[PDB]
C-alpha cells in the first residue's frame, strides 16, 4: 500500500456511497487516527493490509503498523494550524490560537473549530510542521458551537 | 471494509486563513473518552 508521510482520508463503502469516516497521519510507516474513526478495524491502503498495533478508547486514539510516533506538543503560547480535511472537500490550512480544557488530571490544548464528525483526525501543526496532535474528541459548549481537544499519544 | 486516500502533505502554509478564538473550559473525561463540561 501507499505508506508515504502525510495526511489521508478513512473512506467506508458499507454505507450509500463512499463516506469519508474520519481522517489520519502516515509518518515513518505508522497510520495515526482516533479510536472512534475506525474502532479497531483493519484498513485497506490500495491493496495492502493496515493492521491496528496500538490503541485506547479513553485517549481515543490508534495506530496501524507500528506504535504511536507523534510525540511533539503545544508550547501552551503559540499560534496552531488545523490542517482540516473535510469530506469532498480539499486539504485546507486554519490558523488560531488553541484554548485549554482544564481537567484535575492537567491542562490540554483545546482548538475552537467546527467541522463535520469525518474531519476527525486531521492534524494539528505547530509552526515547524510537527504534528502536535489531532483534531475531533471534544464537546459542545454553552453557545453551541464545538471545540475539539488537542489529542496527543506518548512515544515509547 | 475502510480504505485510505492521500490528501495532501503536512506543511505550516504562511498567510493561511486565521480564526477561531481560545476558551478555557473546565472539563471532565469519562472511561469512553468523553469530555464533559464542569459547571
Ligand atoms: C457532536 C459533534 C459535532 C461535531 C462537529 O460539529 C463533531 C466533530 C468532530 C468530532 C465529533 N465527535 C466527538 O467530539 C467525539 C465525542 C465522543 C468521543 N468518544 C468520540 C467522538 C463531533 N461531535
Amino acid at each position: 500500500g501507499e505508506t508515504t508521510d502525510g495526511v489521508y482520508r478513512v473512506m467506508t463503502r458499507r454505507l450509500l456511497g463512499s463516506t469519508q469516516v474520519g481522517v489520519g497521519v502516515m509518518q515513518e510507516g505508522v497510520f495515526h487516527t482516533m479510536w472512534h474513526v475506525t474502532k479497531g478495524a483493519a484498513l485497506r491502503s490500495g491493496e495492502g493490509r493496515l493492521d491496528p498495533y496500538w490503541g485506547d478508547v479513553k485517549q481515543d486514539l490508534v495506530s496501524y503498523c507500528g506504535p504511536w510516533k507523534l510525540d511533539a506538543a503545544w508550547d501552551g503560547l503559540s499560534e496552531v494550524q488545523l490542517l482540516a480535511v473535510p469530506p469532498g472537500e480539499r486539504a485546507k490550512n486554519i490558523q488560531t490560537l488553541p484554548g485549554i480544557f482544564k481537567t484535575k488530571d492537567g491542562d490540554i490544548g483545546a482548538v475552537a473549530l467546527d467541522y463535520p464528525a469525518g474531519t476527525s483526525g486531521s492534524p494539528i501543526l505547530d509552526k515547524c510542521g510537527r504534528v502536535i496532535g489531532l483534531y475531533g474528541n471534544g464537546v459542545v459548549i454553552k453557545n453551541g458551537s464545538y471545540v475539539s481537544a488537542i489529542t496527543q499519544g506518548k512515544r515509547e | 471494509d475502510m480504505y485510505i486516500e492521500r490528501a495532501g502533505d503536512i506543511t505550516w502554509e504562511k498567510d493561511a486563513e486565521v480564526t477561531g478564538n481560545s476558551p478555557r473550559l473546565d472539563v471532565a473525561l469519562d472511561e469512553s473518552g468523553d469530555f464533559s463540561l464542569v459547571e
